[PDB]
RNA sequence: UGGACCGUCGUAAGACUAACUUAAGCGAAAGCAUUUGCCAAAGAUGUUUUCAUUAAUCAAGAACGAAAGUUAGAGGUUCGAAGGCGAUCAGAUACCGCCCUAGUUCUAACCAUAAACGAUGCCAGCUAGCAAUUGGGUGUAGCUACUUUUAUGGCUCUCUCAGUCG
């Protein structure tokens, strides 16, 4: 409640440790409960796997893009949108994307995403239409005022 | 420009206002050159003529 | 035994492009980069409706033929373009004439080609459906 | 006021069909009513023939010639002499006549 | 009988917003809300909970899709674009 | 002559090349003919115009060809024009 | 800017072209590349040169009658002004192109694309023509779209015999003489008559990398 | 002004799928041209298959109809009503140019009219040739092809139905 988009919760067991460590991805399209999930350079593509962009071709979409490797993905993650790559460059490990701005921008290409579109679109397609469903729009997302203009 | 071109065959003119006769003639140096001139005025056949300009005739087909 | 005569032999391009309103005299590289006498008929007669003249084709065929000289071209190839896409497809009059005071320089020259584009499938002309109502 | 018989042109069980527009009107019109001259006209008007004979690298090179097929319309027919006016019987031949010389502006 | 003449399930919402934001929602909730065949369950058992979160309510399997429809036609090419693409990576 | 005076007696051989149909009676180009397939020994009896792949319930050599005329066996085959 | 007072054309070089070796002779002109200075280096501008040569330069065709056969040329890398000049493709022009087409017929056109023995991939375009038989004053002499569709299924298995057919050091031997152009015709033949027929374009676009041991080789 | 237009490789980018194009064909009509796979459906000959009149056409009526043209949501190349500007003209608000704007584009639908024309509704029968050509059959007492004389295959002739053109 804050987003549109749904979430994602699943767990893993741990390479090191003995317990189950869980975490919240952002929800990939036709993620059923008890989908086997991938997370790996060596994971092959399937959607809604989570795979680094030297294993993959141009022409797919993902979603959950990382710009920085390592900062886990901060990038083209919202409802209804989908993160692209329309480019591969093997000198000096380059893959260029298309955010969904249209302006697209050059990222490296080590780090990760998750294969194929993302769940929530498209809630501008269907008109609030009261005063008081946007109330609850802007219940629990921020407080900005139902906004009061300038010229009075 | 210094060229002089003979004569061997003629052909009419589009002639009403400026009749100039559409004729075949050749050089003498450059005799292989049987171009296709436009010369003003009566001109008899067998006649050398001399010329200036040696590149074209302005060619209407005919 | 195997001696290539000196004098610096090599095969330029003509590039000779004519028109309706203009002719281009554009001769470069065998590769196609570096560009030697760019110059054409479009400065040769000031008059804004001579330029697709062949006398001002002639004038753009007298000095170009020297200037190969000056570096020691001695023989090129010759394309032909259009430019046509939707537009004219068919080499203008003074086309034929161009070559003639490259032939009658004696120039040694044989490669007779088109580069005259011919498109996949046309992409529209200019006047829409009814053109060009003289 | 009905002259042709069929009318223009090849419309025999299809309806309404491919256009592309001419080359010296472009009024767009149908494939089948509009003058479809094809030609395959010399590069050198037949007059330069025996200059690059002198300038040729090669024993003549024998020269090419351009193939392109050129689409008019009626008035394109009419404004260049193309194709016109014969009388209300001698309108119903296609496949005579020429019966002379072989035909000039190939040449 | 035909009990309105047109407008169906916005008839809740009537006489205000307008004529054409009156249908934009007709054609936008006639599809959220109704049942679906299950791709799992195989029965039709399907409601919604919020924006595109979809579960069942019988077998308890739970899907993340489409959020006006159970899945929209923007997804399933997606689905069908990595399938036959993922065979010309490895092969 | 277009202006005949017999259509009841025509000649024979220009109404075995008019149609299957339109003759004076009703019968039919095909028949039936016993092909014995050239590798094999038995007898079997099969149209024209089959239609149908057949075998021998032991000589399955070719015995057809599929086709949407007759079948058109090239050298293996061997029968007859006959009500057998 | 830079205001040269006399002859740009000074500082552009005679620099020579080398042919590969399994042609002809190498020298097949110069071309005109500008003088280098520290960071304009001019040996870098020739690897952005492609070049044209035809086979009538490289199979010494007196009369030029094989002449269509157009070659496309990369240069790669230099050496002493001499580029080796890589092989780029091999087209037709238009002169053969065009004179085929005479209406009254249905043409064969197949494209097909493969990878070699090494790392190129290679674009064929098989376009094919139809034979009148004679005896025959039909004026159209006809391909009813399976007798094309399974022709050109024909084709497109031969091409790629030839895929894997000993590559562009022994691969445009086979297209010099046009042996691919041979026996296609004893396979077309079974179904229809085929009149004249070529591959009319070759193109490159993944050439790998540059080898340059066996490229030495190629440049022996 | 120094780098257009030009030559050249290269990156995209969207529209179009020319040539081959026919007095071709498929479709009920509008319309309908890249390959190849897919998923279908129809027509024609083939048929000593089955069925037993299941029929023809049709008020009211239900599917389909290029644009033009609207309703939100894409994507932007050529082009382009409208709008500005140069000529031309007595005037041009136009015939010609330059720029782009609606839009053609493909997805979701919505009107349903066109000279939507072969200015001729559909089904049964007869009456005339001649010549093309589409498919399917059939006869070569045909050649040609080599896988071999063959075989499948091509063309030619003969016959044939549906014709359609002339």
């Amino acid at each position: 409640p804050g987003r549109g988009a749904p979430l994602a919760v699943v767990h893993f067991r741990d390479p090191y440790r003995y317990k189950i460590r869980k975490e919240l991805f952002i929800a990939p399209e036709g993620m059923h409960t008890g989908q086997f999930v991938y997370c790996g350079r060596k994971a092959t593509l399937q959607i809604g796997n989570v795979m680094p962009l030297s294993q993959m071709p141009e022409g797919t979409i993902i979603c959950n893009l990382e710009e920085k490797t390592g900062d886990r993905g901060r990038l083209a993650r919202t409802s209804g949108n989908y993160a692209t790559v329309i480019a591969h460059n093997q000198d000096t490990k380059k893959t260029r994307v298309k955010l969904p701005s249209g302006a697209k921008k050059v990222v490296p290409s080590a780090n990760r995403a998750m294969v194929g579109i993302v769940a929530g679109g498209g809630r501008i397609d269907k008109p609030i239409l009261k005063a008081g469903r946007a109330y609850h729009k802007y219940k629990v997302k921020r407080n900005s005022w139902p906004k009061v203009r300038g010229v009075a | 420009p210094v060229v002089w071109a003979r004569v061997m065959k003629v052909l009419g003119r589009t002639g009403s206002q400026g009749q100039c006769t559409q004729v075949k003639v050749e050089f003498l140096g450059e005799q292989n050159r049987q171009i296709i001139r436009n010369v003003k005025g009566p001109v008899r056949e067998g006649d050398i003529l001399t010329l200036l300009e040696s590149e074209r005739e302005a060619r209407r087909l005919r | 035994g195997p001696q290539v005569r000196d004098g610096e032999i090599v095969f330029g391009v003509a590039h000779i492009y004519a028109s309706f309103n203009d002719t281009f005299v554009h001769v470069t590289d065998l590769s196609g980069r570096e560009t030697i006498a760019r110059v054409t008929g479009g400065m040769k007669v000031k008059a804004d409706r001579d330029e697709a003249s062949p006398y001002a084709a002639m004038l753009a065929a007298q000095d170009v033929a020297e200037k190969c000289k000056t570096l020691g071209i001695t023989a090129l190839h010759i394309k032909l373009r259009a430019t046509g896409g939707n537009k004219t497809k068919t080499p203008g009059p003074g086309a034929q004439s161009a070559l003639r005071a490259l032939a009658r320089s004696s120039m040694k020259i044989g490669r007779i080609e088109d580069v005259t584009p011919i498109p996949s499938d046309s992409t529209r002309r200019k006047g829409g459906r009814r053109g060009r109502r003289l | 006021t009905k002259k042709r018989r069929n009318g223009g042109r090849n419309k025999h069980n299809r309806g309404h069909v491919k256009p592309v527009r001419c080359t010296n009107c472009a009024r767009c019109v149908p494939k089948d009513k509009a003058i479809k001259k094809f030609v395959i006209r010399n590069i050198v008007e037949a007059a330069a023939v025996r200059d690059i004979t002198e300038a040729s690298i090669w024993d003549s090179y024998v020269l090419p010639k351009l193939y392109a097929k050129l689409h008019y319309c009626v008035s394109c027919a009419i404004h260049s002499k193309v194709v016109r006016n014969r009388s209300r019987e001698a309108r119903r031949i296609r496949t005579p006549p020429l019966r002379s010389f072989p035909k000039d502006m190939a040449r | 009988a035909k009990r309105t003449k047109k407008v169906g399930i916005v008839g809740k919402y009537g006489t205000r917003y307008g004529a054409s934001l009156r249908k934009m929602v007709k054609k936008m909730e006639i599809t959220q809300h109704s049942k679906y065949t299950c791709s799992f369950c195989g029965k039709d058992s399907m409601k919604r909970a919020v924006v595109g979160i979809w579960s069942c309510k019988r077998c308890k399997r739970t899907v993340a899709g489409g959020a006006w429809v159970y899945s929209t036609t923007a997804a399933a090419s997606v689905r069908s674009a990595v399938r036959r693409l993922r065979e010309t990576k490895e092969q | 002559m277009p202006l005949a005076k017999d259509l009841l007696h025509p000649l024979p051989a220009e109404e075995k090349r008019k149609h299957k149909l339109k003759r004076l009676v009703q019968h039919p180009n095909s028949y039936f003919m016993d092909v014995k397939c050239p590798g094999c020994y038995r007898i079997t009896t099969v149209f024209s115009h089959a239609q149908g792949v057949v075998v021998c319930a032991g000589c399955a050599t070719i015995l057809c060809q599929p086709t949407g005329g007759r079948a058109k066996l090239t050298e293996g085959c061997s029968f007859r024009r006959k009500p057998q | 800017g830079k205001k040269k007072v006399v002859d740009p054309f000074s500082r552009k070089d005679w620099y020579d072209v080398k042919a590969p070796n399994m042609f002809q002779t190498r020298q097949i002109g110069k071309t005109l590349v500008n003088r280098t200075q520290g960071q304009r280096i001019a040996s870098d501008y020739l690897k952005g040169r492609v070049f044209e040569v035809s086979l009538a330069d490289l199979q010494k065709d007196i009369d030029p009658e094989r002449s269509f056969r157009k070659f496309r040329l990369i240069a790669e890398d230099v050496q002493d002004r001499n580029v080796l000049c890589n092989f780029h493709g091999m087209d037709l022009t238009t002169d053969k192109y065009r004179s085929m087409v005479k209406k009254w017929q249905t043409l064969i056109e197949a494209i097909v694309e493969a990878k070699t023995v090494d790392g190129y991939l290679l674009r064929v375009f098989c376009i094919g023509f139809t034979a009148k038989d004679q005896q025959s004053q039909r004026k159209t002499c006809y391909a009813q779209q399976s007798q094309v569709r399974k022709i050109r299924a024909r084709m497109t298995d031969i091409i790629t015999n030839e895929v894997s057919g000993a590559d562009l050091k022994q691969l445009v031997n086979k297209l010099a003489l046009d042996s691919i152009a041979k026996d296609i015709e004893k396979s077309c033949q079974r179904i229809y008559p085929l009149h004249d027929v070529y591959i009319r374009k070759v193109k490159v676009l993944k050439k790998p990398r540059f080898d340059v041991s066996k490229l030495l080789e190629l440049h022996g």
